[PDB]
């Protein structure tokens, strides 16, 4: 229903000074705020935020607390200073997906219908993009319980802005590979690429843990797909797919033999340019 | 006369020995002949009889042959040199190309971009 | 059962393994196409069809075992192929 999410790096900066700003109580508190914004065009837009109280006993933990009168004043203030921005849903700080958040999104689905939800990154190393969100899918279904419900994870970027990318690249400062030549893409997408695909392939291996020994439910609806990646994995090289390969090897060098005979003629007649300029200027000036 | 195929001139001059002995050399060249013709019996022929390459040689019929025909192929039948011309295995090979060529073409962008 | 090197049957298999005659399994096919238990093509006078796509079934802690150890050197492939990448082409980008 929801194509994907667009999150803003305000509002990516305007937790992690929200967690520092509680960072001083040591002992434990996950960060959960409400999350400000439109969705227009079935594309999911991210722009503003803040942070509500919230407290978290270790025993017993099915007793959250929001205090929504600093939910209403604040957003009756958000909508005050800017009309267009509306509520999109809301947030955790998500280390490891904590259990109040099966019904903090039930809690508070009376404003946003569907009420998503954004898990960050407050320690950031990985080799993607730390920034997960998920939807609420309810099912009266298959094997588990007569009340079902489980998150469905919906894909998640980083959305620029013109006015945000003045902002952005003046704080970076520290290194921004651009110049995209004949390898930007060896690196965005060569290098790390196939270092993209490492984390995806060993995604599954972490799944295959339950051979004999791991958790106790087993498959159902998990199978069906990886029984069609094995089958669906590409056609092996014995038809014309070696012999249409070498065709157009005989067919897109040549453009590079022909480009790469141009660039030597254009340098060649640059030399002539510095030579006209050499011997023309020796016997003049001295 | 050795460099190109002719070997029948070449045992001509093995009927021309003027000089003098000349025994061990042409024994060596004998040797380096006969594994050469049983190397060369390995092209794509067809069957052959024990009397026509039995005699492409020198020989008769001795027990020779089947030390020829027992060292390698062309098996001992019915008056038979069977053919074992496959010549199948070795192709269908993207992956050889694409070890080596993905090597060549970052060659390609070594100098090309970076200065050198 | 067939791998995915061929999955190329006959149709005197299908006589064979179904017992029921020739001018059928032509009639037997097109069903199962129509159904969409299975995506292949089919050929009459080498007497083949190529099936591509089958109806995905269940399966045991077995046929893991298949689908882990098939999985497990292709794992070091990805590592194979990147590991002239960034070894060769190391010094376009520190």
């Amino acid at each position: 229903a929801v194509q994907k999410v667009v999150v803003h790096p305000l509002v990516l900066l305007s937790v992690v000074d929200h967690f520092n700003r509680i960072g001083k109580v040591g002992n434990q508190k996950r960060v959960v705020g409400v999350l400000l914004g439109s969705w227009q065009k079935k594309v999911l837009d991210v722009s503003n935020s803040f942070a509500v109280p919230f407290d978290e006993d270790d025993k017993d933990d099915s007793v959250w607390f929001l205090d929504h009168d600093y939910l209403e004043n604040m957003y009756g203030m958000f909508k005050k200073v800017n009309a267009r921005e509306r509520i999109v849903g809301w947030y955790h700080t998500g280390p490891k997906l904590h259990k109040n958040d099966i019904a903090i999104n039930e809690l508070m689905k009376r404003y946003c219908p569907n009420s998503v939800l954004v898990i960050i990154d407050v320690k950031p190393k990985d080799l993607g993009l730390p920034t997960e969100a998920y939807i609420s899918v309810e099912e009266v279904h298959d094997d588990g319980t007569p009340t079902s419900k489980t998150f469905e994870h919906v894909t998640s970027e980083i959305g620029a802005e013109e006015a945000e990318e003045v902002g952005v690249e003046h704080l970076l400062r520290d290194i921004k590979d651009t110049t995209v030549g004949t390898l930007s893409q060896r690196i965005t997408n060569q290098v790390h690429g196939l270092k993209g695909l490492n984390s995806k392939l060993l995604d599954i291996r972490s799944y295959l843990e339950k051979v004999a020994t791991g958790k106790l439910p087993i498959n159902h609806q998990i199978i069906y797909q990886l029984q069609d990646v094995f089958n669906l994995l590409p056609d092996v090289s014995l038809q014309e797919f070696v012999k249409a390969f070498y065709l157009k090897t005989n067919d897109q060098m040549v453009v590079v033999y022909l480009a790469s005979l141009i660039r030597s003629v254009v340098a060649l007649h640059n030399l002539i340019n510095n030579k006209i300029a050499n011997r023309d200027a020796e016997k003049k000036e001295g | 006369y050795l460099m190109e195929g002719s070997y029948n001139k070449v045992f001509l001059a093995k009927g021309n020995i003027p000089a003098e002995s000349y025994t061990f050399f042409i024994d060596i060249l004998l040797d380096t002949i006969r594994d050469e013709i049983a190397g060369c019996i390995e092209k794509a022929y067809e069957k052959i009889l024990f009397t026509e390459a039995t005699r492409i040689l020198f020989f008769n019929t001795p027990k020779k042959m089947t030390d020829y025909a027992k060292k390698r192929g062309w098996v001992l039948g019915p008056n038979n040199y069977y053919s074992f011309a496959s010549q199948q295995q070795k192709p269908e090979d993207t992956t050889i190309p694409s070890t080596e060529l993905a090597k060549q073409v970052i060659e390609y962008a070594r100098q090309l971009e970076m200065i050198v | 059962t067939r791998p995915a090197n061929h999955r190329q049957l006959t149709f005197e298999e299908i006589a064979k393994s179904a017992k029921i005659t020739v001018n059928e399994v032509e009639l037997l096919v097109m069903k199962a196409l129509s159904v969409g238990l299975v995506k292949g093509s089919i050929d009459e006078v080498d007497k083949r069809v190529h099936m591509t796509w089958v109806q995905p079934r269940v399966l045991d802690l077995q046929q893991i075992k298949g689908m882990k150890d098939r999985l497990e050197f292709w794992c070091t492939d990805v590592k194979s192929m990147e590991m002239l990448v960034e070894h060769q082409a190391h010094d376009i980008l520190t």
